[PDB]
RNA sequence: GGAUGAACCGAACGCCGGGUUAAGGCGCCCGAUGCCGACGCUCAUCAGACCCCAGAAAAGGUGUUGGUUGAUAUAGACAGCA
RNA sequence: CAUAGCGACGUCGCUUUUUGAUCCUUCGAUGUCGGCUCUUCCUAUCAUUGUGAAGCAGAAUUCACCAAGCGUUGGAUUGUU
RNA sequence: AGCUACCAUCUGUGGGAUUAUGACUGAACGCCUCUAAGUCAGAAUCCCGCCCAGGCGGAACGAUACGGCAGCGCCGCGGAGCCUCGGUUGGCCUCGGAUAGCCGGUCCCCCGCCGGGGUCCGGUGCGGAGUGCCCUUCGUCCUGGGAAACGGGGCGCGGCCGGAGAGGCGGCCGCCCCCUCGCCCGUCACGCACCGCACGUUCGUGGGGAACCUGGCGCUAAACCAUUCGUAGACGACCUGCU
């Protein structure tokens, strides 16, 4: 069976406007810009909304493997206007059980040092994404913010410093030590 | 992107088969390969055809899908194509290719001698063009 | 033909266009394949890199300097191709091979010439649009392939040369239009001619 | 059995006359086959399995190809079978598109041999019928049954690949 | 003052795939691609030209070093337009994948 | 049958070829990767083994046994006087790798460097590079040179120098001079060419090369030996002595 | 013809020309599909490619496709949000 | 505590590093055990690189995956494998 | 002295795509999910480097034959030829590219008079089209009309530029000499009209090898043996030396 269409429309808020380049999509925000091409997905891009902005994607004879791209274009179209409004931000807390982690902001929170992870002398220097800014917070004892407008970069970037302190060679389920993603927030509240 | 979609009422070109060349306009469509082709004016009765001999032409006609043929052929002849057909840059690209393939010997001959013409005329303007643009010398 | 065939490689199914060529050398043919590394192999990339893996190990255990040549450039992996469908072991085989030249982006013998494509051996038509492929050029760089770097950066030298090239072509042509336009009192009568005769729509 | 462009056939038998029934009661049968000859052989070959018949011990009284009565309106079938897989036999109820009954059960034979890899020889149809498109079950079908249907031909592949053989503008696609 | 013939390539003797009847050919013409139309090609004369050592006589000409052998255009070999000679003498087997002209003189038009 | 006992493998498989060197310099084989960064230096030199020696010197390695200690340690010490550049080669980047794109020599050749392109200097009439020569005086040579340069200039990406030792200074019978291509690193084409230029005819002393407590690379041709045996060939295991075909051998 | 093979498929044999087939084939080697072939299925980080035949099982898959049975759903399915 | 680790009763395979079965090649002869030397290959991985699981607290250990690049000894006894 | 021993001393290396595996975003399945599309990290694995040899594989550069007739090269397409090897029978002098999109053109902006952005105009079964384009060959004599007359043609001179990935190629100036010829439609006749016959028509002054005459510009060398050396070595080969 080939479906004939199925398609899925989003909606884009005024405060942004979208202009669209064969099969990539330029998001212009209030908070930044957002390039991202889906040429490796064969799908048809309208837009619907001279006056409320409707982005409609259309897919014609594909089958139930290729069905499932359609709305996964529509969740990073959301997650764009998502970022390029509101803003990614993710917090990672530290954990430890006797070797306290000590964590040091780098220049413009684009590089992060990890010194005393489960007390050993080695120090891990994880580079972020580009766009993406790290930064010690002072809301809590132990918390780290990355902010950044691509939901792609930043939770990569968050998940490098998370897998970067592994345990190795020790029972992981009680040796508990290591910065894990709390909860995965927006900026400005809005 | 897309303008011209399958559907009842358009209006197709026959590339291939049986009746290549001709205008057929879509009554039905079945299985997404072939639809129910009913092109009254240009002499093709109703007859299933895949649409890989189908090229989507700019013209759609208004009449319900399962029409009988009397409607096609009323709603052809209203709103006529034929006239419509024959004044756009497809179909004389088409009635060219046909007198170009069947030109005689002799009527090689003669275009040849006007191209000849008509080409030495053309370079000459152009290099005269080309010389009246080379009086350019500014900073 | 009796001239000399000139097929751009960019785009092209290795095995579909190097069928092509070798009933081409065959028939007295010479041609000339340029910009190898544009050639693309269906299947995904890394199945495409263990087949030549797989290549590279087959190699004779008493003397591999005897065993299979196994050769890295782009132009070489789609010169061997041919020669595998083709009776290379016979002085037919070798003058049809020696009527086949292969390169390696555009040299100067034949960067200043126009390039022949065959359609029954492209990629965007004889490949279905969600099927993974693999680039030769990115294959032979990660197999051992040394040029990869300054082909590009000598490809690059070349697209600019012939933009400017190609912007000078669209300047006589857009000069050629307006001419046609002054020269209209007297050329309408050949015009007319060519209107009954199909030529000039 | 073979394939082909399948025909139906209206195939009437009976028992040879015998002095315990003078006239054996006739039967009818629907046979799609590539020719008569395929029709006939098949109809004893059903006869055998339903009835205790035989070619030998009966003849058939008429073999005629059946016309479609409007083959110039789309309809959609209903066809109910049965047929054997490696591992047992099993009932079927496939529904496809099609102008003539003939068509149908040459799609059919088309599909299951492609789906199933089940020969003629195995597909076993026992009823064909033209259904209303409402009691249609298939979604295959069912997205059909639209009275503003529209859709593109995204991908246009093209098919004159050899003519020409060489030429120096790749293909175009959109249209 | 013109070509005068149309280009035909000699591909190979009409074979199996172990077997090579040598009394017949195979040729290719150039622009002929379809079964359909080599109908035109059927029944003209087609000839084999070269080059030797020694001189030889020309017809209405002065001695010189061209040969040339003659035959005929039979029927066509497959769907790709492909077709079928015979020739005086058997091709030799140096002439493959070079020009054979094709004379127009029998012409049914 | 598998070997009772697995056991390392005799002689390396990276030097297969065992050969006489089809040369008796020894080429460089691989320079420096250059970078623009740095300033124009050199990379290769030319020396000879005069032999060998013993020192005494202070360790300065922390941690360790010889600490703030005295070792001796064995050296060797290698002649090397200045070298004389007399030519220059570019080279450019082909898609089949690198290729003397145009060679530009200097005048006033050294008569000694000069033997190296005769066999026989003897016989020879010493007639190399005399009229090649002649083009640095005239019109239409020193013309031609500077468009060579600027060809160089704007098509090669690396340049490199020819330099002959100067075999008079030193006490060897042999009296030929020893060519050999030296890459010039450090900076743009423009400005490597300029201070190749500035050092056609000149002398480059080893302190302009190379510096003090650095780390180097060392090429040549080993000590010659001859035909010999698998036992001293590769080092492998010798056969005992009941042997009947000798013991000096590989069993299999 | 089955690449190759005493038995398999076809067909048995004086020497030749023409035409037509069998079994098998028609991307290249290599003669023939350089048909605008038809319908679908299938992606393999050891795919698959034809009697003999030259290599695979039981058992699993929420990969995908078809079909059977049963059930739920505008007297509102299912899932998410207390 | 079925499945951390094991798998009874049953059941389907794989290997040709054993011993069987057969006698197709060799009887106008292919040198028959074992040891020494020496090279290569395989993985059903003993150790080493990187991982997952454990009734993995650490340490020690077991199972499993990618994996054959490197390494896998010196001796008493016996001709011995 | 030479040879020589973990029996003494020295030295032994960087990168990439990635497996297993751990993850990101995210559907399928308005939930979840490392996976379907798309991303990340990842190794004694693999490959490359470094190192070893260097193709019936290329490059650049030097010097290129006597003091006596003595060879040779370059320039002449200079002439007359001899022998051999054969193929061929108009050219295209070029964008990048995508295919669920393109192509061309135009107005405003910034990029140093031209590119690239955005409005606009057109085309899209490609017609500013390789199913295409250009040249197109019987030749001359009267003979008019249109095309031109800022024109063509010089194996005619000197100069300039571009082209280096294999540039061996392309373009442009200034001077001199020819025709006012060639392009099309017309007028006017002529040519061996060789009496039906094939290899005709082209590249073409083809390529290669001697060799005669003929002008100018020219150059006057190495290799190998023998000998020597021993950084080398079975012999060869290799490193060397010789008013
Ligand atoms: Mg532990
Ligand atoms: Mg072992
Ligand atoms: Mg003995
Ligand atoms: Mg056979
Ligand atoms: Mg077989
Ligand atoms: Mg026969
Ligand atoms: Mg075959
Ligand atoms: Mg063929
Ligand atoms: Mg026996
Ligand atoms: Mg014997
Ligand atoms: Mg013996
Ligand atoms: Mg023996
Ligand atoms: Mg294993
Ligand atoms: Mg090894
Ligand atoms: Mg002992
Ligand atoms: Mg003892
Ligand atoms: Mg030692
Ligand atoms: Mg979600
Ligand atoms: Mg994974
Ligand atoms: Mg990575």
């Amino acid at each position: 069976m080939k479906t004939i269409l199925s398609n899925q429309t989003v909606d884009i808020p005024e405060n942004v406007d979208i202009t669209l380049k064969g099969r990539t999509v330029i998001v212009k925000g209030p908070r930044g810009t957002l390039r991202r091409d889906f040429n490796h997905i064969n799908v048809e891009l309208s837009l619907l909304g001279k006056k409320k902005k409707r982005l409609r994607v259309d897919k014609w004879w594909g089958n139930r493997k290729e069905l499932a791209t359609v709305r996964t274009i529509c969740s990073h179209v959301q997650n764009m206007i998502k970022g390029v409004t509101l803003g990614f931000r993710y917090k990672m807390r530290s954990v430890y059980a006797h070797f306290p982690i000590n964590v040091v902001i780098q220049e413009n929170g684009s590089l992060v040092e990890i010194r005393n992870f489960l007390g050993e002398k080695y120090i891990r220097r994880v580079r972020m994404r580009p766009g993406v800014a790290c930064s010690v917070s002072q809301a809590q004892k132990d918390e780290l913010i990355l902010e950044g407008n691509d939901i792609e970069l930043v939770s990569n970037s968050a998940a490098l410093i998370q897998q970067a302190t592994t345990v190795k060679n020790k029972d992981i389920r009680k040796f508990l030590d290591g910065i894990y993603v709390s909860e995965k927030g927006t900026v400005q509240q809005a | 992107v897309f303008r011209r979609f399958v559907e009842v009422g358009r209006v197709a070109y026959v590339s291939f088969g049986p009746h290549a060349g001709k205008l057929v306009a879509i009554v039905d469509v079945i299985d997404q390969n072939r639809a129910l082709v009913d092109g009254p004016c240009t002499q093709v009765r109703r007859q299933a055809m895949p649409f890989k001999c189908m090229q989507l032409t700019d013209f759609i006609l208004k009449f319900p899908h399962s029409a009988h043929q009397k409607y096609v052929r009323q709603a052809w002849q209203k709103a006529d194509i034929n006239t419509k057909w024959a004044a756009t840059r497809w179909a004389k690209k088409i009635e060219a290719r046909e007198r170009k393939a069947k030109m005689t010997d002799f009527d090689r001959f003669k275009v040849m001698k006007a191209k000849k013409m008509r080409n030495r005329i053309i370079k000459n303007e152009v290099k005269k063009l080309q010389k009246a643009a080379l009086l350019k010398a500014s900073p | 033909e009796v001239q000399v065939l000139v097929l751009d490689g960019r785009g092209h199914l290795l095995g579909r266009l190097a069928a092509i060529v070798a009933k081409q050398v065959l028939l007295g043919r010479k041609v000339v394949v340029v910009r190898c590394e544009g050639i693309n192999i269906s299947g995904n990339f890394y199945r495409n890199k263990l087949k030549y893996l797989a290549f590279l190990r087959k190699r004779m255990n008493t003397n591999p300097s005897r065993g299979p040549y196994h050769f890295r450039a782009p132009s070489r992996i789609f010169w061997r191709t041919v020669r595998g469908m083709l009776p290379h072991k016979t002085k037919r085989g070798q003058a049809a091979l020696d009527r086949l030249k292969v390169f390696d982006g555009i040299p100067p013998p034949y960067d200043k010439k126009k390039r022949m494509v065959v359609p029954a051996a492209l990629k965007v038509v004889r490949l279905k649009p969600t099927r993974k492929f693999a680039y030769l050029g990115r294959l032979a760089h990660e197999v051992g392939w040394k040029y990869q770097a300054v082909t590009a950066t000598l490809e690059e030298k070349r697209k600019e040369k012939a933009k400017i090239h190609y912007r000078k072509k669209k300047q006589l042509m857009r000069l050629r239009k307006q001419a046609e336009k002054n020269v209209e009192k007297k050329i309408d009568k050949y015009t007319e001619v060519l209107k009954t005769h199909g030529l000039l729509v | 059995k073979a394939s082909g462009t399948l025909r139906e056939y209206k195939v009437v038998g009976r028992c040879l006359p015998t002095p315990k029934c003078h006239t054996p009661p006739l039967y009818r049968m629907r046979i799609f086959a590539p020719n008569h000859v395929v029709a006939k052989s098949r109809f004893w070959y059903f006869v055998s399995q339903l009835k205790k018949m035989k070619k030998s011990s009966g003849e058939i009284v008429y073999c005629g190809q059946v016309f479609e009565k409007s083959p110039l309106r789309v309809k959609n079938f209903g066809i109910w079978l049965r047929y054997d897989s490696r591992s047992g036999t099993h009932n079927m109820y496939r529904e496809y598109r099609d102008l003539t009954t003939a068509g149908a059960v040459t799609q059919c034979y088309r599909d299951m041999g492609a789906r199933h890899r089940a020969r003629a020889h195995s597909i076993q149809i026992m009823k064909v019928e033209e259904i209303a498109a409402s009691k249609c079950r298939r979604p295959a079908v069912k997205q059909f049954h639209d009275s503003k249907i529209k859709f593109p031909l995204p991908h246009r592949v093209l098919r004159r690949q050899h003519k020409p053989r060489f030429t120096t503008k790749r293909p175009n696609t959109f249209f | 003052s013109g070509r005068l013939w149309s280009k035909a390539i000699f591909a190979g003797y009409k074979r199996g795939l172990r077997n090579q009847r040598e009394h017949t050919a195979l040729l290719k013409i150039e622009g002929v691609y379809a079964r359909d139309e080599t109908e035109f090609y059927l029944g003209k004369r087609c000839a084999y030209v070269y080059k030797a050592k020694n001189n030889t006589v020309t017809p209405g000409g002065k001695p010189n070093k061209t040969r040339v052998i003659w035959g005929k255009v039979t029927r066509a070999h497959g769907n790709s337009g492909m077709v079928r000679a015979k020739f005086r003498s058997n091709l030799p087997a140096k002439a493959i994948g070079h020009r054979i002209r094709v004379m127009l003189y029998p012409s049914r038009i | 049958s598998h070997r009772k006992f697995s056991a390392p493998r005799h002689g390396s498989l990276g030097f297969l070829p065992r050969k006489r060197s089809s040369r008796h310099r020894g080429k460089v084989k691989s320079f420096p990767k250059d970078d623009p960064s740095k300033p124009v230096h050199l990379t290769a030199f030319l020396g000879y083994k005069a032999g060998m020696t013993h020192i005494v010197r202070e360790v300065d390695r922390p941690g360790s046994k010889v600490n703030k200690k005295e070792v001796v340690e064995a050296v060797t010490i290698v002649e090397t006087p200045p070298m004389v550049v007399v030519g220059i080669v570019g080279y450019v980047e082909t898609p089949r790798g690198l290729r003397t794109f145009k060679t530009v020599f200097a005048e006033h050749i050294s008569d000694e460097c000069k033997r190296r392109f005769y066999k026989n200097w003897h016989k020879s009439k010493k007639k190399a590079f005399t009229k090649y020569c002649k083009k640095w005086q005239d019109e239409d040579g020193k013309k031609q040179l500077e468009k060579d340069f600027s060809s160089m200039k704007k098509y090669c990406q690396v340049i490199r120098v020819i330099a002959h030792t100067q075999m008079r200074l030193l006490p060897l019978r042999q009296k030929k001079a020893h060519l050999m291509e030296i890459q010039v690193n450090g900076g743009t084409v423009a400005e490597k060419l300029d201070w190749a230029r500035e050092r056609l005819e000149q002398q480059v002393p080893v302190n302009q090369v190379f510096g003090q407590d650095e780390m180097i690379d060392v090429i040549g041709v080993t000590k010659g030996k001859g035909y010999k045996g698998v036992t001293s060939r590769w080092h492998t295991k010798k056969l005992p002595r009941k042997t009947h075909r000798g013991l000096r051998k590989v069993a299999c």
